[PDB]
DNA sequence: GGTTGGTGTGGTTGG
């Protein structure tokens, strides 16, 4: 489905300012 | 949101604001799960202890809205509600068990760069992401401290182990709830607060890069207190009820 | 214009 992908971020291959923090908590 | 920061434009396009129609008043947060359905917390619509019991006609929702005060012509959108559905076993008398409601919009909203739905988790998604230590994200227009921002606020917080969540309070916790926040001195702070109920607790999946709503801001005791944790409705645990409503009344 | 038209002592709304 078309959900969970943001036009201004994921679709343009851009990270928002703090998502990296989330990704690192997984490891 | 206590100790969060300003949200960049387009960073939470599934954010929905719930308004009392007359007079206009900002009540709660909510989230967009499809072009015609919005998710929120049941206590935002029904809570007798505060003389609260709304019907469809009494409310409206705003979507794609970045500023509390000005109307961003052709960017934000508005919809009236066709119907409201509260979980049949929502327990407002004791502990807000199953604090969840669906709202069906009168007219589907068109998606844009500022408006898009967030995903709901399935079983493999819930199993690998909902783990003590992993961090999620909460957004909202609620109080900035325990008792009003101009820009949507954002805070990242770690999910906490159930025994800790349970020992931190005397309210009966259930499997339909999970808590999040930092421990007594992990150095950092942050929490949701009153007015943020209904807003989403989301997680970005490291397997397909999509954002999933794992929780709904539900309750707490004070906001951002040392040794206290914010509580959230467990979306996946109540997914069958969600799907049946959409399927039958969609 | 803007992330958005065609006009405002704005507007459902700032400058
Ligand atoms: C309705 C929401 O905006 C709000 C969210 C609060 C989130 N707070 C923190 N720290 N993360 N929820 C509430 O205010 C709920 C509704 C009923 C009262 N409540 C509380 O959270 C009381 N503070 C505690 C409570 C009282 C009765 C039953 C359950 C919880
Ligand atoms: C809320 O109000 C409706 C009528 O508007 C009533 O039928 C419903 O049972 C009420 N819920 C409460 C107060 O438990
Ligand atoms: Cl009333
Ligand atoms: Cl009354
Ligand atoms: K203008
Ligand atoms: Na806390
Ligand atoms: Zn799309
Ligand atoms: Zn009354």
């Amino acid at each position: 489905a078309d959900c969970g992908l943001r036009p201004l971020f994921e679709k343009k291959s851009l990270e928002d300012k703090t998502e990296r923090e989330l990704l690192e908590s997984y490891i | 949101i206590v100790e969060g920061s300003d949200a960049e434009i387009g960073m939470s396009p599934w954010q929905v604001m719930l308004f009392r129609k007359s007079p206009q008043e900002l009540l709660c947060g909510a989230s967009l799960i499809s072009d015609r359905w919005v998710l929120t917390a049941a206590h935002c619509l029904l809570y007798p202890p505060w003389d609260k019991n709304f019907t469809e006609n009494d409310l409206l929702v705003r979507i794609g809205k970045h500023s509390r005060t000005r109307y961003e012509r052709n960017i934000e959108k508005i919809s009236m509600l066709e119907k409201i559905y509260i979980h049949p076993r929502y327990n407002w008398r004791e502990n807000l068990d199953r604090d969840i409601a669906l709202m069906k919009l009168k007219k589907p909203v068109a998606f844009s760069d500022y408006i898009h739905p967030v995903c709901l988790p399935d079983r493999e998604t819930a199993a690998s992401l909902l783990q003590a230590g992993y961090k999620g994200r909460v957004t909202g227009w609620g109080n900035l401290k325990e008792t009003q921002p101009s820009v949507l606020q954002v805070v990242n917080l770690p999910i906490v182990e159930r025994p800790v969540c349970k020992d931190s309070t005397r309210i009966r916790i259930t499997d339909n709830m999970f808590c999040a926040g930092y421990k007594p001195d992990e150095g950092k702070r942050g929490d949701a607060c009153e007015g943020d109920s209904g807003g989403p607790f989301v997680m970005k999946s490291p397997f397909n890069n999509r954002w999933y709503q794992m929780g709904i801001v539900s309750w707490g005791e004070g906001c951002d207190r040392d040794g206290k944790y914010g509580f959230y409705t467990h979306v996946f645990r109540l997914k069958k009820w969600i799907q049946k409503v959409i399927d039958q009344f969609g």
